[PDB]
């Protein structure tokens, strides 16, 4: 389940490492590089974690799903953590069946892949 | 040449090389924007030169010299200064209007007498019609451009993305264009457009030259990195050997 | 040499080539004599052995000994204990350098590391001292600009830095000189330059009188007169 979503993360973070050298010259950068910075900064913020606070995979895969598929781009970076802690609280009361199925099966069916999109956009609406 | 010294110098040159590569790609980016203004200006300049060509117009002096005043452009400013000096030695009586601080510095290191106040600071970006028209008006009112028997404009022609050439162009005064009040206004307007196109070509040449200069800088820094990596490996082996010799001598006392 | 100095009362030239081989020789036997090796394997007694030898060479009230010594530098490492300890024993030093040699600048003397007691305004006069100090300032500026010249090239230097680098390059090449001994394998006729002529030539070069001469006209000639003559031959 984590391998399915974490695939492009590994590539986006490398592209971010390459482009971050350009941030000091931001005035004359391509829109593609602007998008790359927007995505990579939010991915880097998303991977912060507090001590003594380990997450189960059921809680990890939704967060990395939101990060990888760009749902974070519409959120101000300075509160991505506030998003994440809230987002999980949403999933654990609405769509808790999805977390149960991620725990039980350990893999994402196409139904679950679509449901993650639907739930993520339902939350990110607010 | 301690291991720490070599490692620090190697890291410094690595930082320089990365900076130069980044600037090289940034220059390649600005080149795409510059090309559009260059094309736009070139169309209009050719269109209005076709009038003087069809009319078969032909020929104290006013020499305008165009550079951006930006550094790290390499051979740009010195090449244009060379061309300007070669021209000026044939007509020392000419008064000069340098656009750009660097070329003003060039024509103050040599032939300082020929200009009191240079036009500086405005040559940053691709030519705006407002800026070019205002500079032409300054030449007319401040430089008394309306009076000179002969006018020349020097700029760097962007011969290629990889090369450029110092180039000079005449402007026929109102009394000069009369031969095959309207001529005076058209003279001022033609000077404005000619200067705009020359400044566009200069901007394109500047950005191309900066691209190539940063490319060369990055390649040179890479060569230096190779040399200092070799030296670092040698120093590493030497340090290990010397420390181990000290230890072995201590043991075998 | 000491018998000539003390008993004959004469003036003696004493050439030694190569004194490092004395120190090295002791090291070869040091381990067999049962001594514990010193740093980088030299004998413990290096400093006192070399003092006992070299300070016999001194001139005295009985007579004068003018001693010229060649010192090897292992692996070009001037920090090696033997050259490092030998430096303390000399009035004049001439540090030949591979870095200068690779440029083709024979006799390859390093003009900054080479140093002498007598380069003193009270000995050589104020003009000679001023010329030498200005030469070394120019050369040091040029050496300080090496990294910039390598990476960015000449164009981005300050204009007076450009002028200083040009004069430094010309001074570098003007310090080269063809010896008659090397003529066998260089093919360049031997040349000899008087002291006053040298000072005048370098003062003229510093003052910019010959800025218009191409730098290759300075390579392997003696005196500014030969510089101008070679400028003529290059113009032909």
């Amino acid at each position: 389940a984590l391998k399915q979503v974490a695939g492009s993360l590994k590539l986006f973070l490398a592209q971010y490492r390459e482009v971050a050298a350009f941030a000091q010259f931001g005035s004359d950068l391509d829109a593609s590089t602007k998008q790359t910075l927007v995505r990579g900064e939010r991915l880097t913020q998303l991977l912060k974690q507090n001590q003594y606070s380990p997450l189960a995979t059921e809680e990890q895969v939704p967060l990395i799903y939101a990060g990888v598929n760009g749902h974070l781009d519409g959120i101000e970076l300075s509160r991505i953590g506030e998003f994440e802690s809230s987002f999980l609280s949403y999933l654990k009361s609405n769509h808790n069946e999805l977390l149960t199925e991620i725990r039980e099966k350990g893999e994402l069916s196409k139904e679950l892949l679509a449901s993650l999109k639907s739930a993520t956009e339902s939350f990110v609406a607010t | 040449a301690t291991l720490k010294e070599v490692e620090m110098r190697l890291k410094s040159i690595k930082n320089i090389e990365k900076i130069t590569k980044t600037m090289k790609i940034v220059a390649s980016t600005r080149l795409s924007k510059a090309e559009k203004a260059k094309i736009s200006a070139k169309k209009m300049d050719e269109a209005e030169q076709l009038f003087y060509k069809n009319a078969e117009t032909k020929n104290k002096e006013l020499i305008v010299a165009i550079t951006s005043d930006k550094g790290l452009c390499g051979s740009i400013h010195s090449q244009l200064a060379k061309a300007v000096r070669r021209h000026l030695n044939d007509q020392p009586n000419a008064d000069i209007v340098t656009i750009g601080d660097k070329i003003k510095m060039q024509l103050l290191r040599t032939h300082p007498n020929n200009i009191k106040l240079s036009i500086n600071g405005i040559g940053k970006d691709a030519p705006t019609f407002q800026e070019s028209a205002l500079i032409a008006d300054k030449l007319l009112s401040v430089m008394k451009a309306g009076t000179y028997p002969k006018i020349s404009i020097f700029y760097n022609d962007p011969v290629s993305s990889l090369s450029f050439e110092p180039s000079e162009k005449p402007i026929f005064n109102a009394k000069t264009i009369e031969q095959s009040n309207v001529p005076r206004d058209l003279f001022e307007y033609t000077l404005a457009n000619q200067m705009l196109t020359a400044m566009a070509q200069g901007y394109a040449a500047e950005i191309s030259a900066r691209r190539n200069a940063m490319d060369n800088a990055s390649k040179n820094a890479g060569d230096m990195i190779n040399r200092y990596s070799i030296l670092y490996n040698r120093t590493r082996q030497a340090v290990i050997t010397n420390e181990l010799v000290d230890i072995i001598t201590g043991a075998s006392s | 040499a000491e018998y000539f100095r003390d008993e004959e009362g004469q003036d003696v030239l004493l050439f030694i080539d190569n004194i490092f081989r004395f120190t090295q020789a002791g090291s070869e036997v040091s381990a067999l004599l049962g001594r514990i090796p010193s740093a980088v394997g030299y004998q413990p007694t290096l400093a006192t052995d070399m003092g006992l030898l070299q300070e016999r060479i001194t001139t005295t009230k009985k007579g004068s000994v003018t001693s010229v010594q060649a010192v090897y530098v292992p692996a070009d490492d001037l920090t090696d204990p033997a050259p490092a300890t030998t430096f303390a024993h000399l009035d004049a030093t001439t540090v030949l350098s591979r870095g200068i040699s690779e440029l083709g600048i024979y006799p390859a003397v390093d003009p900054l590391d080479s140093k002498s007691r007598l380069l003193d305004a009270a000995v050589v006069g104020q003009e000679h001292y001023d010329v030498a100090s200005k030469v070394q300032e120019t050369l040091q500026t040029y050496k300080s600009l090496q990294d910039i010249i390598a990476i960015l090239g000449m164009d981005e230097l300050s204009e007076q830095d450009k002028l200083t680098v040009e004069r430094a390059r010309k001074i570098q090449r003007f310090l080269s000189q063809p010896f008659a001994v090397a003529e066998v394998f260089t093919g360049i006729p031997g040349k000899l330059v008087r002291l006053k002529d040298t000072v005048a030539s370098f003062k003229a070069v510093l003052e910019g009188k010959y800025d218009n001469i191409p730098e290759h006209a300075f390579y392997m000639v003696g005196g500014i007169e030969d510089v101008v003559a070679k400028a003529e031959k290059l113009a032909a």
